[PDB]
């Protein structure tokens, strides 16, 4: 990539956060116009800033930006709890396509501590059939943005049976996630009883349900 | 304020060339210019190439003017402002590093100042170009273990989103609902929330369908009882 | 161009050339051209001249009361509500035809045309009257 | 904010109406034949030159059983058949009783 | 946007436009409500046919002064034999229109269901046979000959037409005044191009299948309608305001 | 004051509003709306509507040759006789309506018509001969 980002930038509530980009006199910022978009990964984009400064149509008021010999920016004023998303920008004369970015993913601090409503759910009868051994759980509204990946099994943490998987931001402008479990039938037999290890920062009481019953 | 929807959901070989198709509603197709975008494992999303669907004057991207083409064709008019087009792209030569999250884009404004930067975007199309064959999914219950939040389970699926999970349609307000999962064996899985009140087994029902399309769908399984 | 070449083009585009509309409009028609002349075509076309003047002098009356009797384009003193219409400069100008305009402020168009006879003369020749000799 | 709001005489938009028209046709039987029942007596003359704009763009929406310029054309030929038969010889007194036999057919 | 038409003459037929214009692609049809059978159909052809009609009387002005100076002008001894009225029309490339005609009806009704031409089932006289004025005199050449033929799902001869001239007539149903129209005296011949076809419902038919569409023309102002179907006029408004920041002296 | 309001009223509160005379005049009457159409009101109608456009522009064909094209109040480089009349400034324009004054200068209208054309126009017009460029 030729364009440049301000990479991970942070920001509380009600105040301000800028992200600049700057680039070399083949694409730079000088006498090339310029554009912003918004970037929920995985979901669908939108447009925010066109040209210049001259902001989209519906798009609140509060975004600024500005454009030097190089240095390009957003000012995003008086932030709300729906802008934690990763933002991007592509240059562009009149003629041609934008030519995009690298990726600023923004988060906005200053929020409320949430404690997510988990609750684990065990194996059914039909899953004894394939013999496939997984077990799962479910999290959200679990802010910050930061998992813990560890299990009980024989009051030890298990090596060969923990999953690491994606986090994703949820529609809620949250967090979701959930652990899965790849092992054999024989190791479900041979050890019965479980329990569900979230390093949550707070008080110890996590829900902890034995497989065989 | 015209809806751009795109097709979705086409997967092939490596070594394959296959064309993505986009419905568009709601808006002029004639001077409306559309582009298309690219997002790969890696951060940054790309640009492709900007048609005009009249006159046909195009610029593509230089590192995909020799292999990738598109066309358009022509639109059907619904009133004097309202009309309904659709755009088409073929691509001829693609790795791993090609696959991805496609969209398509409604063309900024009609004028002169700056038209070729994207405006209302569709829902989007992700392309897996894994050689790995095609698989059909397996549906597990996944039933609560304090009764004496619910949803279904999906273990070892190979490739894409399979959306849709629930039966009837019955509840779309209050249905949280999750992603995916990357397995160690390289087997996708994932599962879905949904938020009703707590109430009796006998009184209400239990059942959830998933549509696929590595393999049709069929049975629309429901939980055990315990 | 030759007429309503942009009819639908930008009303940018179709605001650079609208000499042509408005030359045609009045003159247009080729009007001026048993021995009776009592016919039924003869009727229905003097009729039909009527109204040809009597449309444009019911626009050219609006434009004498607007400052505007020799102008194709006034930029008159009224200043613009938001309630009329809540898109920027260049949202307007560079993406809707006139026709879609002409329909957008069909509903509040009368409302336009009462403040400007205000502010545009009926306050602007007035105000010459501690300026016109002092 | 700080918007004024311009004038536009010469502006092109249009509203679905209907006026009256008029005749158009150029030198046709004048003095061979003359006296016809539709150009009438004299009609305004059309001009060789056609005029033709093609616009682009546009999308107007037509309509042909809700026309109203057929409404006209159906009722301008009726009232010009009636005008041009006025100043003609009335047949009043050939309502009498007519003793008619068959023609010559051997 | 034009400010003239084209030559639009006002051709006074029957079930059977003639001289009409049209402009290429398959023989188009129009209807103001296709589902409707009640309603007529317009029908246009993507070729006309050359059609040929004549009177082979051979009449004689007979001058008869009533009153002061007005003579009225009668059929006199009819020299050279007697004959029929008749309309020619080309029997090969008559098959050819009417095989158009039922491909561009079909993929419109349903393309599953028989094709039942007819004569002009009941009417009059005058509105079920192609009534036109030609040469002076009122020809009124009978329409049941030509669609005798039915096709359905997959130095020549020509068919001819019995045809009778009448002289009083008072056209479109207008009851006010009737008009007595003068023997044209020596030779008549017509020789105009078919264009455009009338044809009108096929019965309550429930469901079923089997049906097309019989002649008939039994209003005037449609027959104007095969000119006009592109044609609409529009009032001109060369007023528009439009705000920008743009304002003139501050005081004058 | 929707038309003729101050028509009673003193010369100075009618000059306030005299847009609102000016406008309703050329547009109003609302004449814009058996087979035949040779009726005793249609003839009634057109020739109503023809003295309308042909009594304005009688009027308008005066300010323009006036330099007031589309002002509805012109100050004009004439001086004033003192023979028309011989009040003061606060004694006519705080006293008179427009009606009487019309009949205190019916007598001598006309002189000062022929007057305002010489000076306002035709003199003005020639007096950049020397101006325009140089
Ligand atoms: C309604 O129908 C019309 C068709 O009507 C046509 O009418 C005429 C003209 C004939 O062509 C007929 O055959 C047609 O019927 C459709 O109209 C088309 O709309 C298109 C979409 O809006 C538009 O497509 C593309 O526009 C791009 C942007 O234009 C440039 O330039 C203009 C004018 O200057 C400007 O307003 C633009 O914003 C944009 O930016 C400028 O670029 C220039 C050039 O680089 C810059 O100039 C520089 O200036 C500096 C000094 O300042 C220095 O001198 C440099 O050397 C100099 O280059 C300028 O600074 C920029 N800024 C400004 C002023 O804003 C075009 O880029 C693109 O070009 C392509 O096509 C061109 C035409 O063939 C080619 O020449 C070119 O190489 C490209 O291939 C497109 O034009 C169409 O132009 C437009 N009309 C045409 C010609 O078809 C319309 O779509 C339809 N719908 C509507 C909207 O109602
Ligand atoms: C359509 O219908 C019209 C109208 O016909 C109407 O009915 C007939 C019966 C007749 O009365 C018409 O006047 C009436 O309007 C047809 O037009 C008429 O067709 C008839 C057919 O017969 C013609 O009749 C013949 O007329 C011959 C000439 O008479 C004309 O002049 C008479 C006076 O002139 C006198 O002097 C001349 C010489 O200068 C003599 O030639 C003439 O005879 C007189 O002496 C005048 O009164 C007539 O109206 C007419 O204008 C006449 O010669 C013929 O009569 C002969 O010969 C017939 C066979 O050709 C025969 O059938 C008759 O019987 C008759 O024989 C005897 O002839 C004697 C001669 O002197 C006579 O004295 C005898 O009395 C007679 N025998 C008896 C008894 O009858 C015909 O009468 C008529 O001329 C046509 N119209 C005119 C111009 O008047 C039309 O043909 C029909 N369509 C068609 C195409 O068929
Ligand atoms: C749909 O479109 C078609 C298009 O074809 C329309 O069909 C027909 O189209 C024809 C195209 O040629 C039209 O033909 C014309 O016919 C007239 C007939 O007028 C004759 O009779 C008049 C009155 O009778 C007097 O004279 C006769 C002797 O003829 C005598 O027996 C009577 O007692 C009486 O005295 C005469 O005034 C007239 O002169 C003529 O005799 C004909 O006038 C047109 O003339 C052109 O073609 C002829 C023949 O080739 C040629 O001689 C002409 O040359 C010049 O010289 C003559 C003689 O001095 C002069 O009259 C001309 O003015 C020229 O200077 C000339 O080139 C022509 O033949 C036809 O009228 C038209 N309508 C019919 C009947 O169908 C169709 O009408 C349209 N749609 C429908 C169905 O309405
Ligand atoms: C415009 O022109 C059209 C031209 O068609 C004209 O239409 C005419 O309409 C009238 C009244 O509606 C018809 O009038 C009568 O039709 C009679 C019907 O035929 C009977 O007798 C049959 C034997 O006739 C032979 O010819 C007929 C054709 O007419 C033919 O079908 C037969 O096969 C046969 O060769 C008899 O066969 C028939 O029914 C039996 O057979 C049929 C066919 O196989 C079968 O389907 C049945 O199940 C049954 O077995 C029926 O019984 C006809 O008889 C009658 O007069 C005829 O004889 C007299 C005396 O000799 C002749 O002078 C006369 O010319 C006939 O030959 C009479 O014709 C008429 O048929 C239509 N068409 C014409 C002219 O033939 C329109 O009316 C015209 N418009 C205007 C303005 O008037
Ligand atoms: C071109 O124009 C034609 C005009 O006909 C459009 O054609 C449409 O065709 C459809 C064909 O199905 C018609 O549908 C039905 O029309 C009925 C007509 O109502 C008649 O009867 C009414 C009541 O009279 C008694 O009999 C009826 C029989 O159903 C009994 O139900 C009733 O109890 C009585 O005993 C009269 O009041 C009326 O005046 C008529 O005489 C409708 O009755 C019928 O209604 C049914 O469907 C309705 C719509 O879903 C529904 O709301 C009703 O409850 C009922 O189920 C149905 O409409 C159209 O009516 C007919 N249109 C018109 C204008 O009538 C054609 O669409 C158009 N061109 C196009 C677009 O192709
Ligand atoms: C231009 O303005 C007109 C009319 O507005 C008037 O004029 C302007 C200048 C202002 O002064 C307004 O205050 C004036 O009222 C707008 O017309 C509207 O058209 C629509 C569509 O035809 C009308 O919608 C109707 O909806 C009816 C159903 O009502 C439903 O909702 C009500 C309220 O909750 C509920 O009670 C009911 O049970 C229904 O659920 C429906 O039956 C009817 O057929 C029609 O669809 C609307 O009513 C009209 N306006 C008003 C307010 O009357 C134009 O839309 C506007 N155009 C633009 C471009 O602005
Ligand atoms: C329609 O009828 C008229 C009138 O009968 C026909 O006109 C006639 O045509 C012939 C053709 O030769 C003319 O020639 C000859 O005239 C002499 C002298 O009159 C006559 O003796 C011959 O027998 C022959 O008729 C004739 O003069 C002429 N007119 C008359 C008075 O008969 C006409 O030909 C017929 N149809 C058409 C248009 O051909
Ligand atoms: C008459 O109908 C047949 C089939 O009913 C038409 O053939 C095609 O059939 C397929 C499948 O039913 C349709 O999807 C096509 O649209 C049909 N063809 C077209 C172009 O309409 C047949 O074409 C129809 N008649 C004709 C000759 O148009
Ligand atoms: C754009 O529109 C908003 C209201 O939607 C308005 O507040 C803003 O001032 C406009 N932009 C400009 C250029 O003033
Ligand atoms: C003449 O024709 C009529 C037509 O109805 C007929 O009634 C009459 O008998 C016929 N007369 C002769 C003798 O031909
Ligand atoms: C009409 O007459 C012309 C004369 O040349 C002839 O060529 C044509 O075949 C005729 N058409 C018919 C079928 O009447």
């Amino acid at each position: 990539s030729v364009l440049t980002q301000s990479a991970s930038v942070s920001g509380s509530l009600g105040q301000s956060v800028t992200i600049s980009c700057t680039g070399p006199n083949s694409v730079c910022c000088s006498h090339k116009s310029i554009s912003w978009y918004q970037w929920p990964p995985g979901r669908a984009p939108t447009l925010i800033i066109y040209e210049d400064n001259e902001r989209a149509p519906g798009i609140s008021p509060r975004f600024s930006g500005y454009k030097s010999y190089w240095s390009a920016y957003l000012t995003i004023s008086d932030l709300r709890p729906e802008d934690e998303t990763t933002y991007y920008c592509c240059s562009y004369t009149h003629n041609s396509g934008c030519v995009f970015g690298t990726g600023t993913k923004v988060s906005v601090l200053g929020q409320s501590k949430a404690n997510p409503s988990v609750t684990l759910f065990p194996p059914s009868s039909e899953e004894l059939q394939a013999n496939k051994a997984t077990l799962v759980c479910l999290i959200s509204d679990f802010y910050p943005g930061a998992v813990t990946v560890a299990w009980k099994a024989d009051s030890s943490p298990v090596k060969a049976g923990v999953e690491t998987t994606t986090p994703s931001k949820q529609s809620n402008n949250k967090y979701a996630a959930s652990s899965y479990l790849s092992l054999t039938p024989e190791q479900w037999k041979s050890h019965r009883s479980y329990s569900c290890q979230v390093t949550h920062e707070g008080s110890t009481v996590e829900k902890t349900v034995a497989p065989t019953e | 304020e015209g809806q751009l929807v795109q097709s979705g959901a086409e997967l092939k070989k490596p070594g394959a060339s296959v064309k993505i198709s986009c419905k568009t509603s709601g808006y002029r197709f004639n001077f409306y210019h559309i582009n298309w975008i690219r997002q790969t494992a890696g951060r940054g999303p790309e640009w492709m190439g900007w048609i005009s669907p009249y006159s046909g004057d195009k610029n593509l991207a230089p590192a995909f003017q020799d292999r990738v083409i598109m066309t358009t064709d022509t639109e059907v008019p619904v009133t004097s402002f309202t009309s309904t087009g659709a755009a088409y792209m073929e691509i001829r030569n693609l790795k791993f590093d090609d696959t991805g999250t496609y969209f398509c884009a409604k063309g900024l404004l009609r004028d002169g100042s700056s038209t070729w930067l994207p405006y209302l975007w569709g829902q989007g199309t992700l392309l897996t170009v894994s050689s790995a064959s095609t698989k059909g999914p397996s549906v597990f219950p996944l039933a609560p273990s304090s009764k004496s939040a619910l949803g279904c389970l999906v273990k070892d699926y190979f490739p894409e989103p399979v959306t849709v999970s629930w039966n009837s349609g019955a509840l779309t307000s209050g249905v949280h609902t999750f992603p995916a999962v990357l397995q160690s064996s390289g087997l996708y899985s994932l599962s879905s929330v949904v938020t009703v009140p707590s109430s009796s087994l006998g009184t209400q029902t239990y059942i959830c369908n998933v549509n696929h399309k590595p393999s049709n769908t069929k049975v629309d399984k429901r939980v055990e009882p315990k | 161009l030759g007429f309503l070449g942009a009819a639908g083009s930008t009303m940018g585009a179709a605001s650079m050339t609208l000499t042509v509309q408005a030359r045609n409009l009045l003159s247009g028609i080729v009007q001026q051209q048993h021995l009776l002349k009592l016919t039924v075509w003869g009727i229905k076309q003097l009729q039909a001249r009527v109204l040809a003047v009597e449309r444009y002098l019911r626009d050219q009356q609006l434009l004498g009361i607007w400052g505007c009797s020799g102008k194709l384009i006034c930029c008159t003193n009224v200043p613009w509500n938001s309630s009329w219409s809540n898109r920027n400069l260049s949202e307007i100008w560079d993406n809707m035809t006139w026709l879609q305009w002409d329909k957008e402020i069909s509903n509040y168009t009368q409302i336009i045309y009462g403040l400007l006879e205000e502010s545009q003369n009926q306050q602007e020749k007035n105000e010459q009257d501690l300026l016109a000799l002092d | 904010e700080n918007l004024w709001v311009t004038v536009y005489y010469g502006v092109p938009v249009w509203k679905d109406a209907e006026t009256t028209l008029f005749c158009a046709s150029d030198a046709k039987a004048y003095e061979t034949e003359k006296h016809n029942v539709w150009a009438t007596h004299a009609c305004v003359p059309t001009d060789p030159n056609p005029q033709e704009i093609h616009l682009e763009n546009v999308t107007e929406e037509f309509n042909m059983w809700k026309n109203n310029m057929v409404e006209q054309m159906h009722t301008d030929i009726i009232s010009l058949w009636d005008q041009s038969l006025k100043p003609c010889v009335k047949l009043t007194p050939l309502c009498v009783t007519l003793q008619c036999t068959n023609v010559t057919n051997n | 946007t034009v400010q003239c038409t084209h030559g639009i003459k006002p051709v006074v037929s029957t079930q059977l436009l003639l001289n009409g214009s049209l402009a290429e692609e398959e023989v188009m049809i129009r209807s103001e409500n296709i589902t409707n059978n009640a309603k007529n159909i317009l029908v246009q052809f993507n070729t006309p046919v050359q059609i040929n009609c004549t009177r082979p009387n051979n009449n004689t002005r007979k001058s008869i002064r009533i009153g002061p100076g007005q003579a009225f002008y009668a059929t006199g001894d009819i020299i050279g034999d007697i004959r029929q009225a008749h309309c020619n029309v080309s029997k090969a490339t008559w098959n050819e229109t009417l095989g158009k005609v039922v491909k561009q009806l079909r993929k419109h009704f349903g393309n599953n269901t028989i094709i039942r031409f007819a004569n002009s089932s009941g009417g009059d006289l005058e509105v079920t046979t192609h009534s036109f004025n030609c040469g002076g005199e009122f020809f009124y050449c009978n329409t049941s000959g030509l669609f005798n033929s039915t096709w359905i799902s997959n130095s020549n001869d020509s068919i001819t037409l019995p045809c009778r001239i009448k002289q009083i007539i008072n056209m479109w149903q207008r009851i006010g005044q009737a008009m007595y129209a003068p023997p044209i005296q020596g030779v008549i011949r017509c020789v105009s191009n078919i264009t455009g076809l009338i044809l009108t419902r096929d019965g309550g038919s429930t469901n079923s299948t089997t049906e097309t569409f019989r002649p008939g023309g039994g209003d005037m102002r449609d027959n104007w309608r095969s000119e006009l179907y592109k044609y609409k006029v529009v009032k001109i408004e060369p007023l528009g305001v439009a705000p920008t920041r743009c304002k003139r002296r501050v005081v004058g």
